[PDB]
């Protein structure tokens, strides 16, 4: 009965706090929900503090990304599709529609006076049963290398359905494909370059075959070498500071300053014969280098590549079969790195250096040739979901079926544990299974089909036992994806349901709304 | 990181300030064994310190 | 330093590693007195290097 | 007066209330934080999320956590976030039980103390029924079992503590992490040990039953100058305090230069100190090395191309850690390295988390360690925060209940104990001085009632018929059936707490309610 807050802070401990977290979730799930399914159109983050920044964007992990808001339930589940991107990939969108739907669900069961953790014991249970259902139904594959590249062109083929790029799936897809094959089974996803000049088109972009530097050379460096015998350094080549502090030239005389630098001058061409002792082709600095050093590089005739990248070098170390050395005593204690040929080559109109023919191809450089600044951001977006997607299937060849196939599933298996469930919790779970009925029905709805009629045709194919079931997204029917080759990450979708259960669980445990009084601004 | 005509012009310009100033503590240093892995794009940096509270700052 | 304004004017690398591991052997002498004197704790207002 | 005056500056600027009347202010506020968190009490409890100033969101349960980042402006809500807070740093969750219980009474007290009754008789009837409460409830309390290879009586109570926040969507795997690691971790010989000796890292994305227990070292860096193979097996380590450079003394140092033959004194020096450093190393008979500041690139290759991992730039305490687990020794300087000293691992490796960047080291000493550690795989910042917060007042509560005949069951039965004896003590008292002991006694039968209010069935039915039962049945301990299991007895529903908190609980939330009551006079500003 007496005022406690701060001028600003404010506590909402009746309905209207969950009604606000309510609306500001809808809000949410309506500005997402038309970029699913393969029907999705993209958006704009428009901007007027940020000097008019401007980004389109189809996942909406972005999306989530560049927009706040008081509420703070809109930012937990911005915070959730945090997550979610940084596990896999696409998925936020499903992730938070579905949420969207389960609140959905809440309200329409608080529209009855129930004591919420009814509702949260019996999703507990329903989570466990479809997760154990979903497991069950897990089908695998990778015993044959013809079933498990299809498998990951399937997978692949219905991932770009949900972005732009579909335009060219099979000359996009299939080119990610290969990909992730030269990351050899190496768990690394930082090998992979990332390359955006806009001109050209889509269909004019490549994967090389080898690898790509975008640095000057030196003064006097030769444009072509065959064979290379390839060193990567990290020193001085500064003229080389002798990194001794705390000493100083203190004489009377200049000869013999003079004397000093003819010394250093001899010492920085000891250094430089120290290198090529050990007798390379082509040399790496992985940071700058200094007039005199270059002279002598000249003199020798040979590749000085300079100020380079810590990621790229140990990407090119990984590729080349060299690694970076810093101390050159022993011309027999470092493996040097390969390549066929080094070249040039003009693209776009920026000058970078060819690798052909390189000995090894573990890491990957996709170069986008594209038309705008912000359809190449989100080519880049899109092929890295893919690729972080391909990756995972993968690392777990454990696959699912989509399509709505492996939900309704789902739906049917809660379907029956409801029915044979009493009390309230029973019907709850049943719109719970209602709920994720949802998220296939906004999936036609982005198509635009006949609704009812596919849901319940869905619900007698899945009730027959006919498991393999799924919509035709090319004509509105009702087919076998087996057929079609629609598959997905077994990993991709039991996190999502995983992680939406959780989400539920925390959000619907909230009874009393503060935010603090603002500091300022 | 001294190497860049920036960083050894903003050197060379401190050191002669020393000359003026004997009463200002001047510090240099390379920013990697200061700051592990430092970002190389963000140099040189001038720090003003005082009581562990930054007063003024000029990044890069 | 030894009280703030000294300053060290030495001619070669073996000077310069005869004063440093000097200043080391002031610090492990004054440990080994320390140490020999028998006490277990040590107090101080002034700070104990690592 | 015939004239105007002041004689304070700004006289008229503040304010000054005084009165029975001005201790109704402060139980006005008493209503609202009270009926704030009456709301969350329960293993079904109904969490609280909120915003801080800057614009940060954090979901919690417990009582000091929510009052530190809520904005108070009065000064009994000051007051009273100090008090959850001291709750938090003696217990842990309850902490909601201790304002509610503070509240109750002081409702109470604005009821009866309309009745005219002088305060100070009111804190002493508090304070005698206060004690004479505890004396019966630590003569009731039982014995805990406590041992190094039975557990289950521990897990229970553990799980009990569970039973209050999110945590409870595993709640079996926690209890038995909980209890393992509070073990492992204690010093037997004094029935003690330090947090410190304990560290907690919770990185994004996994799930719940991900979480595990690592007897071992957690570290978040990676192999320096990574392209060295990224793992190794059994590892003899060194430990390290000094970079990889020829150092600079701390004394102002010239060294004169004025020959050539000065400059390759300097460079021969340089590259001898380099080498000198990789032999005493790779001599002494070790396979890694850890550097504290970090080193330069040369002894990166030099490291290297010797075949011999290590890493550098890591934090002092973890070090310390490290070297605590691995059961080796710190070595200063180069001077002092031995080969006596160096640990041992049974296994490292580098974590990649499929996509993410960062790299964290995961140790496993070939020896067990008095230190272990604890590693989160969730799937929300804020669900991550709320766990840690769990788990640190699980292991409080370990460490708490690591004493003998600790326990008693709590379940709002207790206080139900505790009420009947207070009761009788009032009985066995004149008047004019039972009414405070009643108001104690219907304060202790709060809780209860607001426990049945967050299962959403009849309250005060079901806790008065509970009452008779206790009464007339055999059992002192019984309580309320909150998750549709069945019976009322806690030695089979097994809310196991112990009793160290209700005690401090209950003695805290008399000692602040005197602090309430004894004052009546506020001057404050108001511009």
């Amino acid at each position: 009965p007496v005022n406690i807050f701060k001028a600003g802070a404010d506590e909402e401990r009746a309905e209207t706090a969950r009604l606000t977290s309510f609306i500001g979730a809808i809000a949410i799930g309506d500005l997402v929900k038309s970029t699913l399914g393969p029907k999705g159109m993209d958006k704009i983050l428009l901007s007027s503090g940020r000097d008019a920044s401007l980004m389109v964007t189809n996942d909406g992990a972005t999306i989530l990304k560049n927009i706040g808001v008081d509420n703070p339930a809109a930012k937990v589940l911005v915070d959730m599709s945090r997550v979610q991107d940084d596990e896999v990939g696409d998925g936020t969108t499903s992730v938070t529609v579905l949420a969207a739907e389960l609140l959905r669900e809440a309200e329409s069961l608080i529209a009855k006076k129930i004591h919420p953790q009814t509702i949260i014991a019996g999703w507990r249970e329903a989570t466990k049963a479809a997760r154990e259902a979903l497991l069950s139904s897990a089908v695998d594959h990778g015993s044959d290398e013809v079933k498990f590249r299809q498998d990951l062109m399937n997978i692949a083929g219905t991932t770009l359905s949900s972005k732009l790029l579909t335009h060219h799936k099979d000359h996009f897809t299939k080119l990610a494909v290969e990909a992730v094959l030269r990351l050899k089974g190496s768990g690394n996803l930082e090998a992979i370059h990332i390359i955006k000049k806009l001109g050209g088109s889509l269909a004019d972009s490549y994967l090389d075959e080898g690898f790509l530097l975008d640095k000057k050379i030196g003064v006097n460096q030769p444009k072509r070498i065959e064979n290379a015998k390839i060193l990567i350094a990290n020193t001085g080549m500064d003229t080389d500071k002798i990194k001794i502090f705390g000493s100083r030239v203190r004489v009377d005389s200049t000869a013999k300053v003079a004397e000093i630098e003819h010394a250093e001058k001899e010492k920085m061409k000891e250094k430089v014969e120290r290198i090529l002792k050990h007798g390379i082709n082509c040399f790496i600095n992985r940071q700058l280098i200094y007039n005199y050093p270059e002279q002598l590089f000249g003199a020798a005739g040979v590749m000085a590549i300079e100020h380079a990248d810590f990621a790229g070098v140990e990407r090119l170390a990984l590729v080349t079969g060299g690694e970076i050395a810093s101390t050159f005593d022993h011309p027999e204690l470092v493996k040097l790195g390969s390549c066929k040929l080094i070249e040039e080559v003009m693209i776009g109109e920026d000058k970078l250096i060819h690798f052909s023919g390189v000995a090894l191809g573990e890491a990957c450089t996709i170069v986008l040739r594209g038309a705008t600044q912000q359809i190449l951001d989100e080519a880049e977006r899109s092929l890295h979901d893919a690729l972080c997607v391909l990756a995972q299937t993968v690392k777990d060849s454990r696959t699912v079926y989509g399509g709505g196939c492996s939900e309704m599933l789902m739906a049917h298996a809660v379907t029956q544990l409801a029915n044979r469930t009493p009390g309230k919790e029973a019907v709850a779970m049943e719109s719970y299974a209602k709920a994720l009925r949802m998220l296939p029905t906004i999936i036609a709805d982005n198509a635009g089909y006949d609704s009812a009629d596919l849901v319940a045709q869905l619900r007698a194919a899945h009730s027959e036992g006919n498991t393999t079931a799924g919509l035709d997204m090319r004509e509105g029917t009702i087919g076998d994806m087996a057929i079609l080759g629609i598959t997905e990450s077994f990993q991709v979708k039991r996190q999502v349901l995983l992680s939406a259960a959780e989400a539920a669980e925390v959000i619907l445990r909230v009874d009393n709304i503060i935010k603090a009084a603002p500091r300022k601004r | 990181k001294q190497g860049i005509p920036l960083c050894a012009l903003i050197n060379q310009h401190l050191s002669g300030l020393a000359r003026k100033f004997p009463d200002v503590k001047f510090i240099k240093a390379i920013s990697t064994t200061c700051i592990p892995n430092y970002p190389d794009r963000n140099l040189p940096t001038i720090f003003v310190y005082l009581e562990g509270d930054i007063k003024a700052q000029f990044i890069g | 330093a030894e009280k703030d304004n000294a300053e060290i004017r030495v001619h070669t690398v073996e000077d310069y590693q005869a004063i440093v591991d000097a200043e080391w052997n002031i610090l492990y002498d004054k440990l080994e007195k320390i140490h020999h004197s028998g006490a277990k704790v040590v107090l101080s207002k002034l700070p104990i290097g690592d | 007066y015939g004239r105007p005056f002041l004689i304070i500056k700004d006289q008229d600027r503040k304010s000054r209330l005084m009165g029975l009347e001005a201790l109704k202010s402060h139980i006005m506020a008493a209503k609202a934080v009270a009926n704030t968190m009456r709301t969350s009490l329960g293993p079904n409890g109904l969490d609280k999320m909120m915003v801080d100033k800057d614009g940060d969101v954090t979901v919690t349960n417990d009582g000091a956590t929510i009052l530190s980042m809520m904005d108070v402006d009065h000064q009994i809500a000051k007051l009273m976030v100090e008090l959850s807070k001291s709750q938090d740093d003696e217990i842990g969750d309850g902490t909601t039980g201790v304002v509610v219980l503070a509240g109750a009474l002081l409702e109470e007290a604005e009821q009866l103390l309309d009745r005219g009754i002088h305060p100070i008789r009111i804190a002493d009837g508090y304070e005698q029924a206060a004690r004479v409460a505890i004396e019966h409830l630590d003569k009731i309390s039982d014995s805990v079992l406590v041992d190094i290879k039975d557990t289950e009586p521990l897990i229970q109570t553990a799980k009990t503590t569970l039973g209050s926040k999110v945590v409870n969507s595993c709640h079996r795997q926690m209890a038995e992490i909980a209890v393992n690691a509070v073990l492992t971790v204690a010093d037997m010989e004094r029935r003690d040990v330090d947090f410190e000796l304990i560290k907690v890292e919770g990185k994004v994305g996994g799930r719940l039953e991900d979480t595990k227990l690592i007897k071992g070292v957690i570290v978040d860096k990676d192999f320096s100058h990574p392209q060295m193979p990224k793992k190794v097996e059994d590892a003899k380590i060194a430990i390290l305090t000094c970079p990889f450079e020829p150092p600079k003394p701390k004394t102002k140092h010239k060294l004169d230069v004025t020959s050539v033959e000065d400059y390759k004194a300097l460079q021969k020096y340089e590259k001898e100190k380099f080498e000198e450093m990789i032999q005493q190393i790779k001599e002494t008979g070790a396979n890694l090395a850890i550097c504290q500041w970090g080193f330069d690139d040369e002894a990166n290759h030099l490291l290297l191309q010797n075949n011999l991992p290590a890493v550098r730039w890591v934090g002092g305490p973890e070090i310390e850690l490290i070297a605590i687990a691995t059961g080796g020794r710190i070595v200063p300087r180069f001077s002092e390295l031995t080969a006596e000293k160096l640990g041992f691992a049974g296994l490292v490796q580098e974590i990649s988390f499929g996509t993410t960047k960062d790299k964290m080291l995961v140790i496993e000493q070939c020896k067990n360690s008095r230190a272990v550690t604890i590693f989160i795989r969730g799937g929300n910042k804020m669900i991550i925060e709320e766990a840690k917060r769990s788990l640190h007042d699980a292991l409080c509560v370990i460490r708490n209940l690591i004493r003998d005949n600790r326990v008693v069951y709590g379940g709002g039965a207790a206080e139900i104990s505790c009420a009947l004896a207070v009761s009788q003590e009032a009985d066995k008292c004149p008047t004019l001085e039972q009414y405070a002991m009643r108001a104690f006694a219907d304060a202790l039968e709060v809780i209860p009632m607001a426990l049945s209010e967050n299962s959403g069935m009849n309250p005060i039915q079901t806790m008065t018929e509970v009452r008779a039962r206790q009464v007339k049945e055999m059992n002192p301990a019984l309580g309320i059936d909150c998750l549709h299991k069945g019976t009322n007895d806690m030695k089979q529903q097994h809310v196991i707490e112990t009793l160290i908190g209700k005690k401090q609980q209950i003695s805290l939330a008399t000692q602040m309610v005197r602090m309430i009551l004894k004052i009546d006079d506020i001057r404050k500003p108001g511009e």
